[PDB]
């Protein structure tokens, strides 16, 4: 079983530190702010508009493991 | 610097967290064979990105897809979906019973529902109430509901979670949505 690049690069990225404005490329909306303005802990809470969340629908559509086919199949056998 | 998924989606560096931790947990129908009636919840997977997330929805059977008697259940870490926790022992649920007809885009509604979740917009940041939500495919229904800690640490938190799934379900005002303990004495409010 072999990993996926996307899955390689999640496995290996960084999680950013909360909400930020200033780091998508043009077309890609960013996380509606004014949700986040008035959050108290923002290295601990995050929140997402929905429509932000859509934005990866079918940007990131690859397997979360190399076997999770097999592990779904085998948890679910009967 | 940071290359999102968007920025190129096999070589990107960075992610973006959840609040918590969620765990997606599948219950399985009954065995056409009658010797598994009592073990059907299945711990699927637990993830902490807004990528993980959307790799596991498509990969995964849409609520459309499922037979009769199951059911898709997201959580917090830690919460097992199921009324004898300690974390919903005390709690209940906000729900809504949609009729199985096709205008009814029923995935897109328990997608959304799960958005709302694990991007934190059913609750604001202090109210500990949300603890997962879930949906249930029956013979005449489906039934999208989420799971609350307490009926009454603030009764004002939970009406305000009510009126929200409301508003993620995209319901008219005739429809409502209603909130239950989940055991008898939890229960002995809707929007
Ligand atoms: C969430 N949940 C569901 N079940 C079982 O799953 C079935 C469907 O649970 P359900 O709450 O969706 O009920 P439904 O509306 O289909 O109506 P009912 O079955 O006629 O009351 C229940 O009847 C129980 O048999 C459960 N059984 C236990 N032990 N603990 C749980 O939390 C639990």
């Amino acid at each position: 079983m072999q990993p996926s690049a996307a899955l390689q690069s999640l496995r290996s990225a960084r999680f950013l530190p909360g909400i930020v404005q200033d780091i998508y490329p043009p077309g890609i909306k960013s996380p509606n702010p004014a949700l986040n303005e008035a959050v108290q802990k923002k290295g601990r809470i995050f929140k997402y508009d929905v429509q932000f969340l859509l934005q990866f629908q079918n940007v990131f559509t690859e397997k979360p493991s190399p076997d999770f086919d097999q592990q779904v199949k085998a948890l679910i056998g009967d | 610097p940071h290359m999102t998924v968007f920025h190129d989606k096999e070589n990107f560096n960075v992610k973006h967290p959840l609040s918590c931790r969620w765990t997606l947990w599948f219950t399985k129908p009954a065995s056409g064979k009658g010797d598994n009636w009592n073990d059907l919840l299945k711990k699927v997977i637990t993830f902490e990105s807004v990528e993980e997330f959307w790799g596991i929805y498509n990969n995964i059977a849409p609520v459309s897809e499922l037979a009769v008697k199951s059911d898709y259940h997201l959580f917090k870490e830690g919460v097992r979906p199921e009324w004898e926790d300690p974390q919903n022992k005390h709690g209940g649920k906000w729900a809504y019973q949609f009729k199985d007809k096709r205008s009814v885009n029923i995935d897109e509604l328990w997608l959304h529902t799960m958005l709302a979740a694990i991007g934190e917009t059913l609750e604001d940041e202090e109210d500990g109430e949300v603890m997962g939500v879930v949906v249930n495919v029956r013979k005449g229904f489906y039934r999208i509901g989420v799971w609350t800690r307490t009926t009454e640490k603030s009764k004002e938190i939970l009406m305000n979670i009510g009126r929200r799934l409301k508003e993620v379900l995209k319901l008219p005002p005739n429809e409502m949505v209603e909130f239950s303990g989940h055991t008898e004495a939890a229960q002995a409010m809707v929007v």
